[PDB]
């Protein structure tokens, strides 16, 4: 099986990729606010 | 304090975020502004401040709650 | 668990710092439930 | 010499069918994507209001997404039919839609053959594809007890594409249930679908009664038992005036004081005559005034506010009451009766869930989720179940999906090709073709060799086992009677019907003419 | 996170083979009437000059009009070469070029297989077509009264599609007197090439001297 099946179409693969990005960056903007130690945020 | 870059990851809206140390300080040079304004009229030896309306009208007062009322005050922690 | 106090490896439970059930349960199935509707995605077009 | 005004344009022939194709061809490849259990979901945004939608249902992903090519707009309308008509099939009615068009870009160019030639040979193709159809179709007759059993799979191949993918037993016997529940009614308004966010999706139900977004008339008792229903729409706050213009003109205050409480002794009037009825709940769509919100609690009769045409029209289906109004003689209206009306909480907000009813032929299903995007699609998902087995309670014939359905056609339709010979043929052939092209995606969305798997289902269905179809999950020729992946007839009828007039309708244009923008 | 600067395009695989097909193809599709004895001449303008040119040297058009399209380029470049090392073919490369890349978006998409075993498959055959031609060929011995009809002949089918095609037998010898006798040489320049305006097309010669 050298030949195989192709994957043809590559959006996916790079959508997915930026989604899981464009939100880890929204649970990274909280992780000071978490627990005891926790520190609140002005808005 | 060079002014800070937004981010190339988070999406905010017609708003900025700074986050730890330039937050932190920010406050507390906002609060000195407040504070040092006032730190003249304080003590049997302090003095009063003479408040422009701009429109030449003014007012003359130390009592200070009656001057941070009238400064036009901009930041948040001020 | 960590002990703030403590600042180190310390029984938790003894040391009275709990939380509901319900705050555990329903956090990780919303989290692994929305995962499932995040990884369901693989073209965002702009509508009208 | 120009003849038009300005910023006009005139696509002619040659051009005109390059719009035509590139405009379908684009739709279709848009929604490939959306076909078949190991299918995906698109996140469609608005520009306006900073919304969005995390969906599958191939029409609300046309529906919504602006276009300027016309052949485009067409193939977005027969989605929107094909959603009003049965429900389900927006995204295969679409793909076959293009997948015919494709084919024929590829005879009008590559092979040199006329449109309207090409029309006469799909038209052929599409009378035969329906024949087929019909002989390969499962009417359930008088077994109830199998025609259940039956509806159920027809939900289960549904659902299976959406996010209700991994709970789809659950979800399949929540709408099998309903539409049996709704007694033959083909009204989905019978069906309120309550969405409240938070816990799992198989925390979603169909409660046993209804589940009501409204409130108690006050300081009333929270939970009644043994219950009877008055159900109204007779006006309440606003106060009953004789329409015209009733002004009144006293002489001296002291008859206002009189005609003031005269509007009351009005209500309290119109009250003892309810009060007649004998009756401990009353429901009513206008509001309750602040005054006989009273009348009611100090008589004990529950008194419910705000439940409009829609609202009442469900409680008067499964408390067996009676939408009233007049309440001059309560002898010859029919009243509503159930178990026990009792407030829930469910997650935050208070519903009132009648429970125990005299006939189940409205109902309420709750549906539950972590996100309100998750809840969006359930609704939408549920919808698209909530039409197929409503409509074959309609149409009770039955059709084997997986591809099974599609290649039994393209079985018939490429023999009728054998038959028909000439230029024709070709175009014959070609719809064939294009009907495979579907069990093609269905198969490239999973991920196996799509020209292995169409070219090892073809064989056999065209050998004579005209039950073989797609294992999508396992990647092989399975039976579709034995694992349970039913269709409805009239979804596979209106799917063919309906892309095979988009066809003829395009390849029939030959001029595209755009007049200058508002 | 972008990595460019700007005005910078990047089109990735799904894209980039859109672009390297829809170019191809748009350019084969363009000369592809150009081909064959009842083929047609298109007429090219400049902006620049007013000038134009009426044609059909498959070349003169690919080499003319402006592009963008790089694939496109790709084929038209491959254009001058043969022009270059044959003279004729232009038209022939082009089509057959595009012809092969249509039918690679046809396997690429519509069945999913992988281009670079479509290139070990496209190989196998490039050798073996190459193969079959030289079995099939007709090579010309020593006999120049054979060989002579022979060249004619060819001028006759190369000439077959151009203005020269009703005046085909009569240009032909008008070519084949003029090689023959350039006694095997193979630079053009010995054939001076003198265009005066006037008269019938049949009135065209090539001198004794
Ligand atoms: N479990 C399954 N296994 C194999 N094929 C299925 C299964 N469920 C559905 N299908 C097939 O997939 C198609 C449903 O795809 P879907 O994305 O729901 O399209 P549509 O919106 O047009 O209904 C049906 O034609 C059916 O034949
Ligand atoms: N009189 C003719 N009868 C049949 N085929 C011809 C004739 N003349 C040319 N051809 C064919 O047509 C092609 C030549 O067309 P042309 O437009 O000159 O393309 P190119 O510039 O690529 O040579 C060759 O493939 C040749 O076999
Ligand atoms: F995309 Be569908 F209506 F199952
Ligand atoms: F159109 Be060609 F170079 F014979
Ligand atoms: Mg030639």
């Amino acid at each position: 099986p050298s030949n195989a099946t192709f994957k043809n179409k590559e959006k996916p693969q790079e959508v997915r990729k930026a989604n899981i990005i464009a939100a880890r960056s929204v649970a990274d903007a909280i992780r000071t606010s978490l627990g005891p130690k926790g520190m609140d945020k002005m808005i | 304090q060079l002014f800070n870059n937004s981010r190339s990851d988070t999406l905010f809206l017609g708003g900025e975020k700074i986050s730890g140390d330039d937050i932190r300080n920010q406050n507390v040079l906002a609060t000195m502004a407040v504070a040092n304004v006032v730190k003249s009229s304080l003590g049997p030896v302090g003095l009063d401040k003479m408040l422009v309306d701009d429109i030449g009208d003014f007012t003359v007062t130390n009592d200070g709650a009656t001057i941070l009322s009238l400064l036009d005050v901009q930041h948040p922690a001020g | 668990g960590i002990s703030v106090r403590r600042s180190g490896t310390t029984n938790t439970y003894e040391e009275h710092i709990l939380q509901p059930v319900l705050v555990s349960t329903s956090a990780i199935t919303l989290a692994s439930e929305c995962v499932k509707s995040i990884l369901r995605i693989d073209d965002i077009a702009f509508s009208r | 010499v120009q003849i038009f005004g300005d910023q006009v344009t005139e696509e002619r022939a040659e051009n005109a069918r390059l719009s035509a194709f590139v405009g379908a061809i684009a739709v279709g490849d848009l929604v490939k994507s959306t076909l078949g259990p190991k299918g995906m979901d698109k996140l469609l945004q608005s520009a306006s209001s900073n919304t969005c939608m995390v969906t599958n249902d191939g029409a609300t992903i046309l529906k919504s997404i602006p276009l300027d090519n016309p052949a485009a707009k067409v193939l977005v309308n027969i989605s929107k039919v094909q959603d009003d008509e049965v429900g389900d099939g927006t995204t295969s009615v679409t793909v076959l839609s293009a997948e015919l068009l494709r084919e024929a870009e590829k005879l009008i160019d590559q092979s040199k053959i006329h449109p309207q030639t090409i029309i006469e040979g799909y038209r052929l193709a599409s009378a035969a594809a329906l024949d087929a159809l019909t002989k390969a179709a499962v009417d359930n007759s008088h077994d109830k007890t199998m025609f259940r059993e039956d509806l159920i799979h027809i939900a289960k191949t549904t659902l299976s594409s959406k996010i209700l993918s991994q709970d789809k037993d659950h979800f399949a016997e929540l709408a099998t249930n309903a539409i049996l529940r709704l007694k033959g009614s083909t009204n989905l308004e019978h069906i309120q679908i309550i969405k409240i966010l938070g816990g799992k999706l198989s925390d979603s139900f169909l409660d046993e009664g209804f589940i009501l977004a409204k409130k108690f008339g006050n300081n009333q008792p929270k939970r009644i038992e043994n219950a009877k229903i008055l159900i109204a729409n007779t006006t309440l706050d606003t106060d009953k005036v004789k329409i015209f213009g009733t002004k009144f003109k006293v002489d001296s205050t002291a008859k206002l004081a009189q005609l003031e409480k005269a509007e009351r002794e009005k209500m309290k009037n119109k009250i003892a005559k309810i009060s007649k009825f004998g009756i401990n709940t009353f429901i009513n769509r206008q509001l309750i005034y602040d005054y006989p919100e009273q009348l009611f609690t100090d008589l004990g009769i529950n008194s419910i506010e705000h439940a409009d045409f829609e609202g009442v029209e469900r409680l008067a289906l499964v408390t067996g009451g009676e939408v009233v109004s007049t309440f001059d003689e309560p002898s010859k209206c029919k009243l509503g009766e159930c178990d026990v009306i009792e407030e829930i909480m469910l997650g935050e907000q208070p519903f009132l869930k009648f429970s125990g009813c005299k006939a189940g032929e409205a109902c309420t299903i709750v549906l539950r989720g972590a996100t309100d995007q998750t809840l969006d699609e359930a609704e939408r998902s549920l919808h698209d179940a909530l039409s197929v087995l409503s409509q074959t309670t309609k149409e009770t014939r039955t059709v084997l999906g997986g591809g099974c359905a599609e290649m039994v056609m393209s079985k018939a339709v490429d023999t009728e090709a054998q038959n028909i010979d000439g230029k024709k043929s070709l175009a014959v052939e070609a719809f064939a073709r294009a009907l495979r092209q579907l069990p093609t995606i269905l198969a490239d969305n999973a991920g196996f060799d799509s020209s292995e798997l169409v070219s090892k289902l073809r064989s056999s269905i065209y050998n004579g086992i005209s039950t073989s179809g797609l294992d999508l999950n396992n990647g092989t020729i399975a039976d579709m009677r034995q694992l349970g992946i039913v269709e409805s007839y009239k979804l596979k009828r209106a799917v063919v019907s309906s892309a095979s007039e988009a066809a003829e309708v395009l390849l029939r244009v030959d001029n595209i003419i755009r007049a200058r923008p508002r």
